[PDB]
RNA sequence: AGGCGGGCUUCUGGCGUCAAGCGCCCCGCGGGGCGCGACCCGCCCCGGGGACAGCGUCAGGUGGGGAGUUUGACUGG
RNA sequence: UAGUGACGCGCAUGAAUGGAUGAACGAGAUUCCCACUGUCCCUACCUGCUAUCUAGCGAAACCACAGCCAAGGGAACGGGC
RNA sequence: UAGCAGCCAGCUUAGAACUGUCGCGGACCAGGGGAAUCCGACUGUUUAAUUAAAACAAAGCAUCGCGAAGGCCCUCGGCGGGUGUUGACGCGAUGUGAUUUCUGCCCAGUGCUCUGAAUGUCAAAGU
RNA sequence: GACGCAAACGAACCCGGAGAUGCCGGCGGGUGCCCCGGGAAAGAGUUCUCUUUUCUUUGUGAAGGGCAGGGCGCCCUGGAACGGGUUCGCCCCGAGAGAGGGGCCCGCGCCCUGGAAAGCGCCGCGCUUCUGGCGGCGUCCGGUGAGCUCUCGUCGGCCCUUGAAAAUCCGGGGGAGAAGGUGUAAAUCUCGCGCCGGGCCGUACCCAUAUCCGCAGCAGGUCUCCAAGGUGAACAGCCUCUGGCGUGUUGGAACAAGGCAGAGUAAGGGAAGUCGGCAAGUCAGAUCCGUAACUUCGGGAUAAGGAUUGGCUCUAAGGGCU
RNA sequence: AGCAGUUGAACAUGGGUGAGCCGGUCCUAAGGGACGGGCCUACGCCGUUCGGAGGGGAGGGCCC
RNA sequence: UGAACUAUGCCUGGGCAGGGCGAAGCCAGGGGAAACUCUGGUGGAGGCCCGCCGCGGUCCUGACGUGCAAAUCGGUCGUCC
């Protein structure tokens, strides 16, 4: 909600910087071996409580 | 002027609750809520605060008496009889 | 099967009493230097209403001996008292309504209320709305005296016991025929969680001794021993007769 | 006519959350919140009904910030007890001194 | 744990707070201290029980409140 | 064969395992009457959304092989002989 | 002086004439009624997802335990904890189920309870 | 005198007040909204005919000063029966009314400082990434209402229901103490003003027929605030303005059977249908009349059973102010 | 995103939440839970204003 | 290991149009020899009535029944100081 906690809101801050997606020299440094990002979550079909 | 033969302040409670029931509600209910004469000040201002509670609006006196009533029967006999004890506790 | 109903309220969860809105305990003032030689003098300063019983209490603040403080005491209101006067514990103290004096400074058949069972107490006895005790004689030789209790049983106490002359203020409060179960909600609201009593016969043989069956009968005597264990131990606890009388 | 809307977190209806109309300058209508009603001080004796006089009725942490001639009056028992209950202790307490005198 | 054992408040919905007084002593007209006032002595704080309640452990009775289990077979179903 | 009022040797009614009665009350069970109506005599017509057709999109239960019948025999009622 | 003059202000009620095709709460909103029987007095509650009832509750009535070293009950346990900030007009345990009118006979059986070492049966310890 | 003055020493200790009291009903004061009257001002709409017409906009913060208004078992004088005062209801008076003169409290209303410089409305000029700026005028005069909400008061009603604690703040009692010796000192509840400081955490958005939960953009579920015009008793139903939306996971062409729904309609008969008036049909608002058996006397009861209802033009009655 | 899409709560790249006076913080309500003590073979549990030599602020120059 | 659903209790907050019958109390006018009565108005009582939101879930044994939904939808219906 509006009304967070430090702990939550630095628990969220983190959750949002690991859904980004993977850098694009990543894919041509490992030769299209890591194309995706595996954990990408979706806020309406993952929650993370 | 009289609107009702035979309930009176009964008559709230409609068909309910039976004729007995209502019946010795009605004598309860009346003086339950009838103001009486203030001892201390003359003024028929005693009415029943609380359950044996009654208070005066004038003086502000509380009296501590009966639950529907400013004084019971047996309240009014005891008074009496230990005005009697008290007198040959002495003498 | 399960346990009774009986026995969920010994543990206390939800059968707990409903203090919150209480007053205070009512009980008389502790017994000193100036209740066994004297008199002490103290003003009524409200009759207030205890959420939970039908008898009021009174708030009679007495002046400290000791120190400079006026100590406020929650006696229980006999009925006559009222706000303003002046009420006097001690031996020394009159025979009075609403004075505290003990029993063996009082003649034979005096109205007495919150009486005490053992000296310091500060009153058990006879501290219900209307109820009263009754001083029958006393025994110089023994210290001991003997006083009528308002459930007819005769009680040996001694002649120390302090209690407060008169019946107790919100006499016939019985007599009123409660009309609607709502009153009957209200009443208990404030007492405990115990009002709604569901009968034995209308239950399943799991949670009583008395249910079950194709018909609503009891199917046994009634009448249970006293040495019955917890949860059969239902109905008539050793009794010692039955009828209409 | 317009529907305005609360200026703060809370959303109900609660005894601090209590409003009123305002017309700003600007030609609107917005809530604005106001303090809870104070009360006059009582008597101390227990007895009048009626609160005291002469003094503001304000919340009580509003009379630290007050001076002290805006809570009280300038009799004996000013600010704690009506003049009408001050003059019987004057009487009563003269009068009570004076049986004592007469025992002796 | 506020006055126990032994030789001063009832006319009123006031007031009561570390002693006034007296005696004695110590310092620089200004300070301080002690005793009486506020009796003396003592073994438990004051009351109510008391070797009885109660506790520990065996023994007998009671005990579907609760636990475990059982509630044969043949058979024109 | 229902409902109601009576009759009572009542398989097996009955008195706080409560008997009898009962104004008011009931999304409780039941009978009759007035009014009313497609419930019926006896069905017909109109409308909306579907079914239908089409562009796009596009499943599932199920499935030994499968799918025309009569009689016969048979595990005493076949689809197959 | 059986009060009048000036000015201002709304919203309702009653009666009458006329009039349209006797239509007018014109849409909308919005109780079918009566005579009886059975059960429960009533309001309330209930099987979330087939049973909303005649079942449960209920006020009223009646019985039962207990004066606190107590009645009822909880905990492995503290003589700890609940009723109890309580004290018989109270708390705990049951049956009946408002009011009206009544509530008959049976204590042999089962169960409860009282009497008692004044007589049988009768453990451990002791003799 | 209630009590008023810018301040107006004061410990331990004590006492009291505020914080801090339910639900319901009636009434009154004030705002907001709505409505009415200006043959008001500024734009816009309509004009085939009529319409001095229709629609939109017409403002003031906190804090302080002043004044209306409301409340008061607050004071003084005085004294009451032929009792009087008074409310919608009540209630009040020799424990002292009515009347006269005062005091205090609440003032969220009005005027002023703030404050018009700003905000809206209209008009003109300059300008097209400094341009995206400068000027003019206006912001007015009143009314009430069984109107609706909110709020502050006040009088009651109900309870075998009496409807919270604490931080914190204040007043009084108390007079221990401190202050200087002839002009000041002690002390000041800012007492007029000045000086410095106020850290940490949350702060976006959705809040639900697509941002939550139910496996989903799921006809389910999920706590609240604001809330207009007309008809009407209504926060009912139907229609409209502000605001929002494209008909709720798709378009097109047909109008067969059979379904779901519109609680569609119907000749004559009117429950003969069916386990059973299931289904839906009649009745329905309001006014004026008229209402039994039975009953616990409260009820039954909107019993049952009749009449009236539009539109238009009038009449009569019910007010306030000077 | 159950048709489509020049659109999106999709994908990609950047950006966005500023307080002495809004709330948390502060208070205790129900209640939770230490301390003393008791209990449990024990991990621990019971209990909550009662119970311990439980007082580490205020004042007079060392008193209380 | 769970009382984010639900059952009960406690603390602290929030909410419940518009109408109807209309009880005690009070005022006035009539009847009386007193006991006390009658009419109108006032007043606004109630686990009172019609009823919106709310909260419930009767009937159609309707829709739906590989549903919008692992319990929902429509009309009707109970209650609403
Ligand atoms: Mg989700
Ligand atoms: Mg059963
Ligand atoms: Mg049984
Ligand atoms: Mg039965
Ligand atoms: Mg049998
Ligand atoms: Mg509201
Ligand atoms: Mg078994
Ligand atoms: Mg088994
Ligand atoms: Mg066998
Ligand atoms: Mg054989
Ligand atoms: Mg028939
Ligand atoms: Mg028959
Ligand atoms: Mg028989
Ligand atoms: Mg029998
Ligand atoms: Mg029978
Ligand atoms: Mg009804
Ligand atoms: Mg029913
Ligand atoms: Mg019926
Ligand atoms: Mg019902
Ligand atoms: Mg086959
Ligand atoms: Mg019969
Ligand atoms: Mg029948
Ligand atoms: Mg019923
Ligand atoms: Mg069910
Ligand atoms: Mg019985
Ligand atoms: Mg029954
Ligand atoms: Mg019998
Ligand atoms: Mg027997
Ligand atoms: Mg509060
Ligand atoms: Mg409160
Ligand atoms: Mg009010
Ligand atoms: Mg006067
Ligand atoms: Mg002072
Ligand atoms: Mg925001
Ligand atoms: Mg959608
Ligand atoms: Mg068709
Ligand atoms: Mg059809
Ligand atoms: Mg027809
Ligand atoms: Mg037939
Ligand atoms: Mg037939
Ligand atoms: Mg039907
Ligand atoms: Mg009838
Ligand atoms: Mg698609
Ligand atoms: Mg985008
Ligand atoms: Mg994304
Ligand atoms: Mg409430
Ligand atoms: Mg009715
Ligand atoms: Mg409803
Ligand atoms: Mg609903
Ligand atoms: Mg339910
Ligand atoms: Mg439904
Ligand atoms: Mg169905
Ligand atoms: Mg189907
Ligand atoms: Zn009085
Ligand atoms: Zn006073």
């Amino acid at each position: 909600a509006s009304h967070k906690t430090f702990r939550i809101k630095r628990f969220l801050a983190k959750k949002q910087k690991q859904n980004r997606p993977i850098p694009q020299w990543i894919r041509m440094k490992t030769g299209n071996k890591i194309r995706y990002n595996s954990k990408r979550r979706h806020w309406r079909r993952t929650k993370l409580g | 002027a009289k609107r009702t033969k035979k309930v009176g302040i009964v008559g709230k409670y409609g068909t309910r609750y039976g004729a007995s029931l209502r019946k010795m509600v009605k004598k309860i209910e009346i003086s339950q809520h009838a103001k009486y004469t203030c001892s201390f000040c003359g003024k028929t201002k005693m009415k029943r605060k609380a359950v044996g509670i009654w208070h005066c609006g004038s003086c502000m006196k509380t009296v501590a008496g009966g639950a529907w009533s400013y004084n019971t029967t047996s309240a009014v006999t005891v008074k009496s009889a230990i005005k009697r004890l008290k007198e040959l506790k002495d003498q | 099967g399960r346990v009774i109903r009986g026995q969920r309220k010994g543990a206390g969860s939800v059968f707990k009493a409903h203090v919150k809105h209480r007053k205070g305990a009512a009980k008389l003032r502790h017994i000193d230097f100036a209740e066994r030689h004297g008199y002490i003098k103290g003003i009524v300063k409200d009759i207030i209403h205890d959420p939970g019983r039908g008898a009021p209490l009174a708030k009679v603040m007495f002046r400290d001996p000791y120190r400079f403080k006026k100590r406020t005491e929650l006696f229980i209101a006999a009925e006559g008292i009222h706000t303003g006067q002046f009420i006097y514990c001690g031996k020394k103290a009159q025979l009075n309504i609403g004075n505290v004096l003990p029993v063996g400074t009082m003649p034979e058949g005096t109205i007495v209320c919150c009486l005490e069972e053992k000296p310091g107490d500060r009153g058990k006895l006879a501290r219900a709305s209307g109820n009263y005790a009754t001083v029958i004689s006393h025994n110089p030789e023994t210290k001991k005296s003997r006083v009528k209790l308002p459930s007819g049983s005769k009680k040996v106490i001694s002649s120390a016991n302090r209690a407060v002359v008169g019946v107790v203020a919100g006499g016939g409060r019985i007599d009123k025929p409660i009309l609607k179960a709502g009153r009957a909600y209200h009443k208990y609201k404030a007492k405990r969680n115990c009002w709604p009593r569901v009968r034995g016969v209308a239950m399943n043989p799991v949670e009583h001794p008395f249910g079950g069956g194709n018909h609503q009968h009891i199917g046994k005597p009634s009448t249970i021993r006293r040495d019955a264990p917890a949860g059969r131990k239902v109905g008539l606890i050793a009794a010692r007769r039955t009828g209409r009388l | 006519v317009q529907r305005l809307t609360y200026r703060r977190r809370l959303s109900y209806n609660t005894a601090s959350n209590k409003t009123r109309l305002s017309r700003t300058p600007g030609n609107r209508i917005v809530y604005l919140y106001t303090k809870k009603t104070g009360k006059s001080p009582k008597s101390a004796c227990g007895i009048c009904p009626g609160r005291l006089r002469g003094i503001r009725a304000v919340r009580p942490q509003v009379l630290m910030r007050l001076s002290k001639t805006k809570k009280h009056v300038s009799r004996a028992y000013g600010g704690s007890m009506c003049a009408k209950c001050v003059r019987d202790r004057i009487k009563r307490a003269f009068l009570i001194e004076e049986q004592k005198i007469v025992v002796k």
